[PDB]
């Protein structure tokens, strides 16, 4: 029911969705590996004058002790905590997460 | 292909 979770959408279909010019910087979605349940990626739209509209994909790593992270220095207890956090602060990303991908 | 990363 998470507006931003798109299940097993492929990398290519996720870029086609996110690359739409009406998506503001930071539009994003979370997707899952097709084979590995629980293995997630955060796909996000961005823009700069070098690459123009582009999509960045971050593997959402899992610690053995449980937990999720896209950069090891910032650990979360769940996907919702992580998405909530980067929606408030870029904290290293080029831009904070904004619109859930439509 | 490729997976972004940041410090
Ligand atoms: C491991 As992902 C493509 O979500
Ligand atoms: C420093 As970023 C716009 O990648």
């Amino acid at each position: 029911a998470e507006e931003w979770y798109f299940g097993k959408i492929t990398r290519r279909e996720s870029e086609r969705l996110l690359l739409n010019p009406e998506n503001p910087r930071g539009t994003f979605l979370v997707r899952e590996s097709e084979t590995t349940k629980g293995a997630y990626c955060l796909s996000v739209s961005d823009f700069d004058n070098a690459k123009g509209l582009n999509v960045k994909h971050y593997k959402i790593r899992k610690l053995d002790s449980g937990g999720f992270y896209i950069t090891s220095r910032t650990q979360f207890s769940s996907l919702q905590q992580l998405v909530a956090y980067y929606s408030k602060h870029a904290d290293g990303l080029c831009h904070r997460l904004t619109n859930v991908c439509p | 292909c490729d997976y972004a990363n940041f410090k």
